[PDB]
């Protein structure tokens, strides 16, 4: 996953309606229906703090037509105080409202994530150290890192499973993704180019607020250059 | 006609579902249960009250053309003594009889009450009345023109061998429908028309020959039956001749009575001694193209080719190989042009050859409830591969002893560490079990390779 | 009984051909029209002579299980424009009938003449007949092995005593040449063997028997064993029964999930569970001697056309092991022309059948690896097939990419072609991306 960074308190809205924070599962079911009207600005804040990435997947919802929603990191029936804590949303593919919720579905309408979370062991993009606990194969799976404890594996593999990382559509993805890469390097080693003009490419955001989808992949295939990249330009 | 939305609730597997259909063809796919055969039998029920119009009905005592108390839903409760049904079943469909004329007409059944339709449901029977009304009345100018209805099953080749006039008739008009719904084969139907067709064709050619005195009015008797057989071997040809090189199915006298086919390099042959495949794929071009024939004589060439309506297919690719199963959409959709197609298949080689679009995902939950979903990804143009893996959800490296073995080790390679002999002794079993030409140790050595090439 | 080799002379459509059949698989791959029901014909027709030696088809004078006047070979001559017939029509078989015991047989037809057996031939027929013989002796305390002849074609869907008696022995050999299996007469008989077993097992509680009771039992077990082979790895299912408690249904049993009917699954998987269970039941039927292992040391020849009918391509990838994990000592010759089935055997056991002009057939191993590897691999090389289709946008999507890896961008019609592309794509054609973020990237240099 990718460290999501917060820079922005929130909309009028959202913090009026956290005034009086619901206490129990149906007044945020029913406040949250009601919330409808001012959703679209708290979306796009959300969707440009993220680069134009899902929040668990990095994926780009909008070159493939998905859509995106508004997805409560901690479900709102756990702790229905936070339904309106800005800290607590993010943006996940999939757009609420034929393709859509069903078994196979990642992210936040994965069946896992929809039924009860335990916080202790999930592995979020809100936490400052989770990209360490990822590794992205050559087939197209993600596995926990080797250079983790015991009880940090146990946490990897049970945050894989509750967002169902792993689907066929996403392992699809990810090949193709890491053979373009693979396509990249080849060409880059016959034509005698510079591998950081191209990188910036992919790395640097543009002012439109737009990131290359799958960023960790990319980082993690390119070891030391991409780092010298980013360490340059951010 | 044309149906674009169907519903069902409380039917044989789904305790409801919505689904909507595309315009010209739609491919229903689903890896568990009888889920595709339940619709296509929702579909054949819906579509029933048009053909009761033209007394085309139950009088060979067909009961599986209407809702029986064996369609609705029985819920088993382990704790529960009693089992009791799920009242009422109901199966609404949308969708549009002539140019302009959107309808919605609802079938329901409750408990062992007999079943009970809408008023819309009676004006689609009122519809299919009025048009045979105006096929009898042939002492007229203007033309009228009927749809085609069918359904294909899986036993649409189990006994063939069990069981005539061409004009503006109604009674020769009418019998396009015969059987039109039914899950029986059909071929002998189709085999003695076109044999009576043919020895028509040649009895009144050479009658002609002889005393050609009657050019204008037997001369055009003798055009019509060789437009009949030139659009129904047209039809033929747009799906077999490419791929296998088979061409004209005909009727011969001098091969004991037999249809045949002719290949360039095989000669003729009857077809009874040709692969299943082939003679699968004839047995369902030819239904639809007879069909059309006897139905709209007025269109002499292009009745295959300007006629409307719906058909149903279950295994649409029954028999066929990968190669064959690339082409059989297209080829059909350019055979009949008009027609909406609704088939169910589960090779990947036909779903890569449609857009996302046209494909129904089925699925049901544990108390019933039913979703038709579309693919989230591409399929139009893909590799197999990638479809069999996005769309059905199939590693396309089979389970073989080696498989885990082979995955801890792209684990172990693509995190960094390949130099340590644990690594280097996987690697080496694995090249002596699976081959050194393996794709993914190929692709393995690759990584290997750039790690290498990185730290430096 | 076991075939090594078979020839044939001017039959259906082989000028000549010469087949080698492995120990304990073969699968024969081809298009359709290459002759794989051919040689499975011929194959049928070389082992009738011995299920002629027994009463249960001395009485069978279908013309199916003879040459007949249409499987003799037509040549088209061109020049005349006609069809030629080639006699005579010849089949060769070869093999061991018991152990130790090698041979050599033949049939032959010419022009419209009856068929006609040579002289070893009719010893087959009589090794038939002895082995009936011994069959029905009392008093004899050497046992009689009976092996397992089966054909199963593409119409096995279309459509008891359980003694140690001879009736009951050589009621194993009923239809066994064109068998049949459908669910709904294995769930008949099946739920009948249950509902006895029952019985029998209440009489006991009630009041705390012999050869039909240990019959029952052993029948059951071998079939429970061989299905399990079937079910217990790709899913938890294992041990099939019939339960009056669930509605007097047959249901599995899920380690996590409890019972579950067998009629709530796919027609496909439904017919290879029915396809097992007779194999399973036959081999029970013929040799009783063997207890609850007659399934797992039986001997004798399956034939199968069209191995993976219906079947989903999850469980096209594991039906040649649990045939043979179930059935061991068994032969079997299988036709496919599915990649799944292929990704999981060895390339000693495929035969892959090619044509000449002239019609000399031949049938040879393939030329890469098969084993463990992926579908499209196969798929490319085996069978000569493409894995990505032929759409109508192909070629330029194709010389696009050609023009755009060679650094043509800027050229108006490299422009003119991506627009075209582009509206008759789309604007979200994976390849169409990859294209601009190529253009893209040799540009800022
Ligand atoms: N007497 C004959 N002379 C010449 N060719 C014949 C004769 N009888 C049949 N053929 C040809 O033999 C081929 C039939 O082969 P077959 O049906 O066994 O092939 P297949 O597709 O591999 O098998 P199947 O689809 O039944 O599994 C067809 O080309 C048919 O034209």
């Amino acid at each position: 996953m990718r460290h999501v960074i917060k820079t922005q308190l929130g909309t009028v809205a959202l913090l009026t309606a956290h005034e009086n924070p619901p206490q129990d599962a149906d007044q945020s079911t029913r406040r949250w229906r009601n919330f409808r009207r001012d959703k679209a600005a708290v979306m796009v804040q959300l969707i440009n703090e993220q680069y134009h990435l899902c929040c668990y997947s990095e994926i780009r919802s909008d070159l493939r037509g998905l859509g995106y929603h508004i997805e409560h990191v901690e479900n709102k029936s756990q702790h229905p105080e936070r339904t309106f804590d800005y800290q607590n949303l993010a943006a996940s593919a999939l757009d609420s409202g034929s393709s859509l919720k069903g078994k196979n579905a990642f992210g936040g309408h994965a069946q896992g994530k929809q039924d009860v979370v335990d916080m202790a062991k999930f592995i979020h993009c809100h936490i400052r150290d989770c990209s360490r606990y990822f590794a992205y194969l050559s087939d197209g799976r993600i596995v926990p890192a080797d250079e983790l404890n015991a009880q940090e594996t146990e946490n990897a593999q049970y945050t894989i499973d509750l967002l169902n990382l792993n689907s066929g559509f996403l392992q699809t993805e990810r090949r193709n993704h890491w053979e373009e890469l693979e396509q990249l390097f080849d060409e880059h080693i016959e034509k005698d180019w510079d591998l950081q003009q191209l990188l910036q490419l992919d790395l640097v955001s543009t002012p439109d607020h737009k990131l290359h989808e799958f960023f960790s992949i990319t980082r993690q295939f390119f070891q030391q250059e991409a780092e010298q990249v980013l360490q340059s330009h951010a | 006609m044309r149906i674009d939305k169907l519903s069902l609730l409380n039917f044989r597997c789904f305790k409801q579902l919505d689904i909507t259909f595309d315009e010209h063809i739609t491919i229903l796919v689903a890896p568990n249960g009888a889920g595709k055969t339940t619709v296509l039998d929702a579909v054949r029920l819906a579509l029933f009250p048009f053909i009761r119009g033209f007394d085309a009905s139950l009088y060979v005592k067909d009961k599986s053309l209407a809702i029986r108390t064996e369609d609705l839903r029985l819920i088993y409760r382990q704790e529960a003594l009693n089992m009791e049904m799920s009242s009422p079943a109901k199966i609404t469909a949308t969708g549009e009889w002539a140019s302009g004329k959107t309808a919605t007409w609802m079938l329901d059944k409750r408990g062992e009450q007999p079943p009970h339709e809408d008023k819309m449901a009676a004006q689609l029977t009122r519809w299919g009345e009025q048009l045979q009304k105006r096929v009898r009345e042939e002492h007229s100018l203007q033309q009228v023109e009927l749809p085609l209805m069918l359904y294909l099953g899986t036993a649409r080749l189990w006994y063939q061998e069990r069981y005539q006039r061409l004009d503006n008739s109604a009674f020769s008009r009418l019998s396009g429908y015969d059987d039109c719904l039914s899950a029986t084969s059909n071929y002998k139907q189709f085999e003695q028309w076109y044999s009576w067709l043919w020895l028509s064709y040649r009895e009144h050619q050479i009658t002609q020959l002889e005393s050609p005195s009657a050019k204008l009015k037997e001369g055009v008797r003798v055009q019509r039956m060789k437009e009949a057989i030139q659009a129904i071997q047209q039809a033929i040809n747009c799906l077999t001749q490419q791929v296998t090189g088979w061409h004209d199915l005909e009727y011969s006298a001098s091969h004991n009575q037999q249809l045949v086919m002719s290949h360039p390099q095989y000669g003729k042959i009857p077809l009874s001694q040709l692969s299943d495949g082939l003679r699968n794929a004839v047995a369902m071009v030819a239904d639809i193209a007879f069909r059309c024939v006897k139905l709209n004589p007025h269109l002499q060439n292009d009745a295959a080719l300007k006629t409307q309506g719906i058909v149903l297919i279950d295994e649409v690719d029954m028999f066929l190989h990968p190669a064959w199963q690339q082409q059989i959409i297209q080829s059909l959709r350019s055979a009949f042009p008009q027609i909406q197609f609704i088939v169910t298949t589960h090779s990947p080689q036909v779903l890569s050859t449609v857009k996302r679009e046209s494909i129904r995902l089925l699925e049901q939950d544990e108390n019933g409830n039913g979703k038709a979903l579309m693919p989230l990804g591409a399929t139009y143009g893909e590799p197999s591969n990638d479809v069999l893996q996005s769309v059905m959800g199939v590693d396309p490296q089979p389970a073989v002893k080696e498989k885990a073995d082979l995955q801890k080790l792209t684990g172990w390679v693509d995190q960094g560490k390949y130099d340590e002999p644990k690594t280097q002794q996987l690697m080496v079993a694995l090249e002596v079990a699976l081959g050194e030409k393996h794709p993914q140790l190929q692709r393995l050595q690759r990584s290997i390779a750039r790690q290498r090439l990185l730290k430096g």
